[PDB]
């Protein structure tokens, strides 16, 4: 199951769509230049402890959105629903 | 004399998903030394009176040992249900013997968490009495085949405990030893 | 809970704190200018690695360390990360998996 996300470059929002229904097994990451990615959102809409309330998201099945209410980094969506696991293209803020 | 020291003063205890069993035989067993010991917080007997243990004699005696949460201690009894009772360590409803437990927070808990202790969350069915399932296969929870890494309807059936010195009592580790008595091989004084 | 990886050039990833054998450790490749690719991972308690559909993935619980062996192209130049497989789980139905920790990254050319 491949992921497609858009826009590739940018309050802002980032969307990621699954080619197949993946329930709520997607996640979101924030990667700063030269650093490992950190977890933002898991289980579609649940925040990772340490993540500011400025971050939120929701969705089910195929259509999911990440929202930033107000951190210039590349954001990725992840698919852990089924093997192979994959990642989106990456969106630059 | 029976090797109780090797059971109660053991260097390390097994996870509840893979509890250790040691068969005790051909020895003299001192029970009141444990019953009246201040080292235990829980000492509950079923089918036998704890005050007569020194006079009673049995055939095979099995000491089953493992580590669980304080809140899970209540599950180690006949007629009880729960994740531990059903998927890790099931006692028979006609169980005969004694369940001994004590707080081991100052022994097992580690800063950052001691994750060497695991229990099952998932299984196809409930365990039979004293069944010890130590497989590491991925559990499937639907019509979808796993055939690889866990994900949707595919899970690694085990989970570790975050045992820490900063946990509340219910979340502190307890060392549990269950003495199962069959009914002359193991005999008191 | 941190992961420590070997320096630039086998690629190692040592676990310090947290669970080890109870949680799969996966490797993720990120070539310069590219996104992330999952290539496989192993649960030390199982001893068997699964691979994405070339690379040897192993681990040894006794040292709480994971390893990845690379051998024999220039196209494989990339930063390699190790990460631990964690899940948020509820009663009845467990519905999520993601990669929580993540090492510094190893530069392989
Ligand atoms: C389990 O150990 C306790 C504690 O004994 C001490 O620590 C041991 C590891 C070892 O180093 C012992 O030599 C130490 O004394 C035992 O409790 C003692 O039991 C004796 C009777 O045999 C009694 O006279 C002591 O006062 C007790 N000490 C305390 C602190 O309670 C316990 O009996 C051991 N359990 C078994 C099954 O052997």
């Amino acid at each position: 199951i491949q992921l497609t996300q858009s826009p590739s470059s940018l309050r802002v929002t980032i969307t990621c769509r699954a080619s197949q229904s993946i329930s709520s097994y997607l996640n979101w990451y924030q990667q700063k230049p030269g650093k490992a990615p950190k977890v933002l959102i898991y289980a579609a809409s649940s925040l990772q402890s340490g993540v500011p309330s400025r971050f939120s998201g929701s969705g089910s099945g195929t259509d999911f959105t990440l929202t930033i209410s107000s951190d210039f980094a590349t954001y990725y969506c992840q698919q852990s629903y089924s093997t192979p696991r994959t990642f989106g293209q990456g969106t630059k803020v | 004399l029976c090797p109780f020291g090797e059971v109660f003063n053991a260097t390390r205890f097994a996870s509840v998903y893979a509890w250790n069993r040691k068969r005790i035989s051909n020895c003299v067993a001192d029970y009141s030394v444990l019953y009246n010991s201040a080292s235990f917080s829980t000492f509950k007997c079923y089918g036998v009176s704890p005050t007569k243990l020194n006079d009673l004699c049995f055939t095979n005696v099995y000491a089953d040992s493992f580590v669980i949460r304080g809140d899970e201690v209540r599950q180690i009894a006949p007629g009880q249900t729960g994740k531990i009772a059903d998927y890790n360590y099931k006692l028979p409803d006609d169980f005969t013997g004694c369940v001994i437990a004590w707080n081991s927070n100052n022994l097992d808990s580690k800063v950052g968490g001691n994750y060497n202790y695991l229990y099952r969350l998932f299984r196809k069915s409930n365990l039979k009495p004293f069944e010890r399932d130590i497989s590491t296969e991925i559990y499937q929870a639907g019509s979808t085949p796993c055939n690889g890494v866990e994900g949707f309807n595919c899970y690694f059936p085990l989970q570790s405990y975050g045992f820490q010195p900063t946990n509340g009592v219910g979340y502190q580790p307890y060392r549990v030893v269950v003495l199962s008595f069959e009914l002359a091989t193991v005999c008191g004084p | 809970v941190q992961l420590v990886q070997s320096g630039a050039e086998k690629v190692s990833c040592k676990a310090s704190g947290g669970p080890f054998s109870s949680s799969a450790i996966s490797w993720v490749r990120q070539a310069p200018g590219q996104g992330l690719e999952w290539m496989g991972g192993i649960i030390p308690m199982v001893g068997t690695a699964n691979y994405a559909q070339r690379v040897t993935i192993t681990a040894d619980e006794s040292t709480s360390t994971a390893y990845m062996e690379l051998s024999s192209r220039s196209e494989d130049t990339a930063v390699y990360y190790c990460a631990r497989d964690s899940r948020y789980c509820s009663g009845g139905s467990c519905y999520s998996v993601w990669f929580d920790p993540w090492g510094q990254g190893t530069l392989v050319t």
